[PDB]
């Protein structure tokens, strides 16, 4: 996620608070703010809608096989979502860099909860609470 | 061709990274000086209230001088933590050509500043006592006056005026006022020396240049909101305040020392330096009546 | 849990990272690594199957009403799995000392995510993000 | 996320450039040595067989 | 061949002893940032069964 200030664009930070701060290897190229779910043995990929694929926020750009820091869950994050969040909705990753609210999605629990509401392409301020993975 | 720089640009030397940072936009710090500043012992407290001067009483020669004491009320404090922090790699505060740790106390403290500078502007505004409604007519110069004629007429001097930029739009219309101190008294003592000696307004020897961002609208990520709107385009916005810098008490509370604190810490898991400031802030009228608002 | 370098064994550190240890009181004899859940006030036994038993894992070796140090959710942990584990997959009490996958157990939502795959009896690595209690 | 290297690597610092500059392959100077070597008074000059 | 050694908090490998007066423990952690590089790869030759 970015930050436009006059002619300016500025990284927004994507760690409020917290430090659950747990190092993986990229499988792909990653961005910061991005979802990500494990895709191989401490190898982290870009999640997919409708859950059952969250660990964490990749907290800076990486090159595929590069070593990835992710905030985990018990960190405050800010991150970008593809539609309008209020306060207190449950959101996951949409599958596009982003998170959805859980009523958008066919997932019926998310990972993150809204602090700071935000519209659709803007930075919310979320809490990580949970981990998804799979399930069968 | 030769060896010129073009060819070996990232090769034999590296382009100048210049160890000053450049500020991003700096909002008008402006409290301390345009209200009475209290280091208060406390978190919460009460700062006592004298009862209006009265007139002593025309007496008979012989005759019993009359009890007219000077009688007391308070008003309440209840200091607000402030608090903004940084996190920085080890790695990071090592390799930066800046001092990453000097600018982070440096933001910390710009921020803190700003919280200070929002509180008292917050209090100044909602709970100034008197109003000049402008109705969108004589904006500028004829609602100062008349904002200046509301706190003289309850009996009590201004000596400051708190302004925002679209009121210093509509004052300052008039080329009569173009020598005026537009600048606010504390950017020219602070960022310059040689002030022009003309520049007072209205009797008021502090113009309080403030910025449209300062104000409490509770749009801000933990910021609740105040009861006006901070602004000079719309009915109803607030777009100056004429005021007493000393019935204004900005009360700052630190459990160390009497003003900001600054706070390290090394995480040895993580590898993160993170740098924090906190400082706890009221802002209250010790008289309200003292100052009245500019309406749209 | 146990690993091998040459003729010998020796015994697996059960964390790998984290903070999340507490103190509780053995309800039976318990073994490292093995899962555990409140049987009494602050007092934790092994966990049975198909979810509702799961407060952490045991970090050390403890006889019958001796205190316990459990590891909590936000614990990176090296436990042995009773079945093949893939990376991201849910794992959760076997009932027999060990972890199964959500997938093979009759519950639907687990406690550890699997962070380095392992064959059956091997040792995963996982992550510790959920409690399970009673819910009737 | 905090500032960090990946994040500021050409913004806040420049990556080092090494002070010493590291040889190329040389090449083996002998024939000062593996012969008769004369120092002539001029450009232009002839030996006698 | 250059073995490159980044440290930031000195020369070399850091180690950082950390008391938990929360929990007792004790940690150990040591870190340092390494690359390898040649500046003439025709500088070596590799042995090939
Ligand atoms: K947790
Ligand atoms: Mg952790
Ligand atoms: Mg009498
Ligand atoms: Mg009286
Ligand atoms: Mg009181
Ligand atoms: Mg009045
Ligand atoms: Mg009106
Ligand atoms: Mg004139
Ligand atoms: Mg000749």
């Amino acid at each position: 996620a970015t930050e436009t200030q006059g002619e300016h664009t500025f990284p927004v930070e994507v760690l409020i608070s917290g430090e659950e701060l747990r190092g993986y290897t990229a499988g792909e190229a990653l961005s910061a703010g991005e979802p990500v779910y494990l895709s191989g043995d401490y190898e982290v990929s870009a999640s997919s809608a409708d859950g059952g694929e969250f660990l964490g926020v990749n907290l800076y750009d990486v090159a595929s096989g590069e070593p990835v820091a992710l905030a985990g869950d018990d960190c405050e994050v800010r991150v970008e979502v593809s539609e309008q969040v209020t306060a207190n909705d449950e959101i996951l990753p949409d599958g596009l860099g982003t998170f959805e609210t859980v009523a958008t999605s066919a997932a019926s629990a998310g990972v993150a909860i809204v602090q700071e509401g935000a519209a659709s392409g803007e930075v919310c301020e979320a809490y990580i609470f949970a981990v998804q993975g799979t399930t069968a | 061709f030769a060896a010129s720089d073009p060819e070996y640009v990232d090769t034999l030397f590296r382009e100048q990274l210049l160890e000053v940072v450049m500020e991003g936009r700096e909002l008008r710090k402006v409290a301390r000086e345009a209200s009475n500043v209290i280091n208060a012992n406390t978190r919460v407290g009460d700062v006592p209230i004298a009862s209006d001067e009265e007139f002593a009483r025309p007496t008979g020669q012989g005759a019993e001088i009359r009890d007219d004491g000077e009688t007391y009320t308070t008003v309440a404090w209840n200091a607000t933590k402030l608090t903004e922090g940084s996190r920085v790699t080890d790695e990071m505060r090592d390799q930066a050509m800046v001092d990453l740790i000097e600018r982070n106390i440096q933001r910390v403290g710009a921020s803190l500043e700003n919280g200070i500078n929002r509180v008292f502007l917050t209090e100044l505004v909602d709970n100034a006592q008197n109003n000049h409604d402008t109705a969108g007519s004589n904006q500028g110069y004829q609602a100062l006056n008349s904002a200046v004629g509301e706190v003289d007429k309850d009996d009590f001097r201004p000596d400051t005026y708190v302004t925002h930029p679209d009121y210093r739009t509509q004052l300052f219309n008039d080329t009569n006022l173009a020598y005026a101190n537009r600048a606010g008294t504390n950017e020219v003592l602070r960022n310059r020396e040689d002030a022009p000696i003309v520049g007072d307004i209205a009797g008021l020897d502090m113009h309080a240049a403030m910025s449209s961002a300062t104000y409490d609208d509770g749009t801000d990520i933990g910021w609740s909101g105040g009861s006006e709107t901070w602004g000079f385009s719309s009915d109803g916005d607030k777009g100056a305040v004429v005021y007493d810098r000393d019935n204004i008490h900005t009360i700052l509370y630190a459990p160390n020392g009497q003003d900001v604190e600054i706070k390290d810490y090394e995480d040895p898991i993580r590898d993160i330096t993170g740098v924090n400031g906190r400082l706890h802030v009221d802002c209250q009228y010790s008289q309200g009546r003292s100052s009245a608002t500019v309406q749209y």
